[PDB]
């Protein structure tokens, strides 16, 4: 999931702009409810996941807000020492302590019912992969007890008016999520929120912990300790899922990796391209990230330099050739099955084949799989999420940065051979493998693009409607599933904020008993497709003078 | 009045609740949702609290087994019920909202009931604070900030150690998972500052 925030001094006609895109995944219907409240102490326009109370995505008319998946450390395992002569127990501080358990039973719809025990310890709910007689791991979350506080501090930030009563709410969200901040005095602002743990020196993260006791966390750190930054010298605040801060570190995953490689650079660089954006630009660079090419940017200098003293004649030559006119922005031929580019296609070839020279080469099996993902990696259906830059591809990155890299390169991924004849292999391969399938005319090479598809089934693989309800869309686009735009103080407006988003496939999941579809089952699917949006409404004015319909409850509690 | 709950609908759908308190204001928020993506929330509810076998059969036995062992249902319970009566209001008026709407469902199915419901072969029951905070709970929070592979890891790290030895093991794990890396771009800019924090990479805890 994506962000910017364009602050004041930046922002073009405006004081301030928010533009948002979580990505979870598409599906039908939408992932996010549009709401709009009105009362207790409430006033506020904007769409959320599941129709959380709260809004993760809206305004209130004097500041803005959003979020996007934080990726910080707030999990640790804990490796539980258990007695055979002890089950139900564990050793901590010295004494075996009774685990907790309960009993849970499936109900199976044409199937027999399954009763099975859940156990947990003092540092969380116990694992069932990798039990032994002697062993068990817990899962451990800075988080553990939050889980309300967090849906109430989602809930009483939208009563926010300024920095301050802000990040007072931002302090009670225990998870690791990032929150943005705008204003219609053009301030904006960033909070990397969470609990994190205090954890014991000599406590690496990144690998599990003995239960016995002496490893337990201290607590949690301060608010003062959650990475933050409040009308940053840039102007601007943009995030991609990459790193809050230096020096802040990331998840756990073996997957998941913040270095010199990363897909936010593709929005800084459009920020700072130009001193000042209006709020049509800020919309526009949703557009440009969702069809460019992450890896591109990355190794076109590695292959420029390795291909630099090639003649003419050379196919490797004339791929990378190729590659260096190309912007990376991906585009769909006429036939809204193919890409004009052929640039993605080169990338991942080359891509795939230098991570298994190299690498997937370094790592011993089965972890060598790990590093093999080009990131282009997808079904006939297309994405079931965003698009990113690799681990592997990420690693490779360091690799091929020499002496600028920061990260000591322990092992030589290239095993002492000169990067540049990896590197040109890597390019046989791809002109071999593409020029097999497509001819030897690049000019004429119409690859495959990715296509998006809203899928019926929720993230977890639920349906959540019927198959038959999936919906399809051409063009793939690594942009949020929903996106919405808050601009502040906007000049050409009677208002002092404006306000946009586009919830496709509608906001309406409703199909009547005899199949009729609801008015507003599909018609914001053209508008995601194309970029579009429509306005979201905060006052009584607005929303009267916008009114479809109207209903009014007289209930007592 | 104190008891009223206005609902106007724009253009697009999209629902804006008037109302005096907290109670009324999230009934009426609850109302709309239970009218636009009543299946929806069904399954959402199932999928967070792991009873979607329950409905669509075997072959979602493991995954009910996996939420359900993922979490502490007792211990959200515990947290709802030391919500304040403020607190408590916004889930208690969400679901009774739900309720509303699921009430004249299911009288008058012929016209209200989701076709989702007959395809699926059942009906919409009743919610309660619970399983709005497990809406949230089972999406955001056992989903979205639950992550780690420090199994894995581990894994990884023994697999380098033997094979390239223990300190060049080490020092290959901290090539492949590096802990921090200064060259990551970073959201706030090293003029503004920097995390203060600095960790073990040598994976002491052993
Ligand atoms: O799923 C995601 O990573 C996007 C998201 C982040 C934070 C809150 C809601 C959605
Ligand atoms: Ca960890």
């Amino acid at each position: 999931s994506n962000m910017w925030v364009i602050g004041k001094s930046k922002a073009q006609d405006a004081k301030a702009i928010m533009v948002n895109g979580p990505q979870a995944g598409w599906y039908a219907p939408a992932y996010t409810y549009g709401i709009g409240l009105h009362g207790a102490g409430y006033d506020v326009t904007g769409n959320t996941p599941f129709a959380y109370p709260g809004l993760v995505f809206g305004h209130n008319g004097v500041i803005s807000w959003g979020s996007t998946a934080g990726f910080g450390d707030d999990v640790d395992i804990f490796a539980e020492r258990l007695s055979a002569e002890k089950p139900g127990y564990y050793l901590h501080n010295g004494k075996w302590v009774k685990m907790l358990s309960r009993e849970e039973t499936i109900t199976v719809k044409n199937g027999q019912a399954e009763t099975f025990t859940v156990w947990r310890t003092v540092h969380g709910n116990i694992l069932q992969t990798d039990q032994t007689t002697q062993t068990a791991y817990a899962k451990s979350r800075a988080w553990d007890g939050k889980e309300l506080a967090s849906l109430l501090a989602w809930t009483h930030q939208m009563k926010a008016k300024n920095w301050q009563e802000w990040t007072q709410q931002a302090a009670k969200q225990a998870l690791t999520i990032n929150w943005y901040y705008a204003d219609v005095n053009g301030n904006i602002g960033y909070v990397h929120t969470g609990a994190y743990p205090d954890r014991q020196s000599g406590h690496d993260p990144r690998l599990p912990v003995p239960g016995t006791g002496k490893w337990d966390w201290k607590g949690l750190l301060p608010f003062e300790m959650n990475p933050k930054v409040y009308n940053p010298q840039s102007g601007y605040i943009a995030n991609w899922n990459n790193s809050p801060q230096k020096d802040y570190p990331a998840s756990d995953l073996f997957a998941f990796l913040w270095g010199g490689a990363d897909r936010v650079t593709e929005i800084d660089r459009l920020l700072e391209q130009k001193p000042r954006l209006t709020a049509d630009q800020a919309w526009d660079v949703i557009r440009q990230t969702s069809r460019q090419d992450l890896n591109l940017r990355l190794f076109l200098p590695t292959l420029q330099a390795a291909t630099s003293g090639l003649t003419q004649s050379d196919p490797r030559r004339q791929l990378v050739e190729t590659l260096t006119r190309w912007d990376g922005i991906n585009l769909l031929n006429d036939d809204g099955k193919t890409w004009q580019q052929p640039g993605s296609a080169i990338l991942n070839v080359w891509l795939t084949s230098m991570l298994k020279r190299t690498v997937v080469a370094a790592v011993p099996m089965p972890f060598d799989k790990w590093y093999s993902a080009s990131g282009y990696e997808t079904t006939q259906d297309g994405p079931t999420g965003s698009l990113n830059i690799s681990v592997g591809a990420k690693i490779l990155y360091e690799a091929v940065q020499g002496d600028k890299s920061p990260i000591p390169q322990a092992v030589d991924l290239f095993a002492g051979k000169p990067q540049q004849e990896v590197v040109l292999a890597a390019l046989e391969d791809t002109w071999e493998t593409l020029s097999k399938r497509y001819g030897n005319n690049v000019s004429n090479w119409k690859t495959p693009a990715m296509a998006l598809t809203f899928r019926a089934n929720n993230f977890f693989g639920v349906p959540q409607a019927a198959a038959e309800e999936t919906r399809h869309q051409a063009e793939y686009q690594n942009r949020g599933t929903e996106n919405d735009m808050i601009v502040f103080s906007p000049t050409t407006s009677d208002r002092p904020v404006l306000a946009w988003d586009v919830v496709a496939p509608g906001q309406s999941g409703f199909i009547a008993p005899d199949g009729t579809v609801d008015k507003h089952y599909e018609d914001q699917l053209k508008m995601y497709e194309n970029f579009g949006r429509k306005s979201l409404w905060l006052t009584k004015q607005d929303v009267e003078a916008h009114k479809e319909s109207q209903e009014v409850l007289h209930v007592q509690r | 009045s104190s008891s009223e709950i206005k609902i106007v609908r724009d253009e697009y759908g999209m629902p804006h609740i008037y109302a005096n308190d907290t109670w009324h204001l999230f009934y009426g928020y609850g109302y709309v949702v239970a009218q636009d993506r009543l299946f929806q929330m069904e399954m959402a509810r199932r999928s967070t609290q792991g009873t979607v076998a329950e409905v669509l059969g075997k072959d979602f036995v493991k995954f009910d087994k996996d939420i359900r062992r993922n979490y502490w249902p007792d211990a959200i319970r515990a947290q709802i019920a030391a919500l304040s009566p403020e607190d408590m209001s916004i889930l208690q008026g969400y679901a009774d909202g739900m309720n509303a709407w699921i009430d004249k469902v299911n009288t008058n199915p012929e016209t209200l009931l989701p076709k989702q419901f007959n395809t699926f072969g059942f009906t919409p029951k009743r919610w309660e604070p619970f399983d709005v905070a497990m809406i949230f709970v089972g999406t955001m929070a056992n989903r979205f900030s639950d992550s780690t592979s420090e199994i894995d890891n581990l894994a990884l790290l023994t697999a380098l150690k033997d094979k390239y030895g223990v300190s060049q093991g080490m020092a290959v794990f901290n090539q492949l998972k590096w802990l921090v890396n200064p060259s990551a771009p970073t959201t706030i800019a090293v003029q503004e500052s920097n995390y203060p924090l600095k960790f073990n990479q040598q994976n002491s805890q052993t």
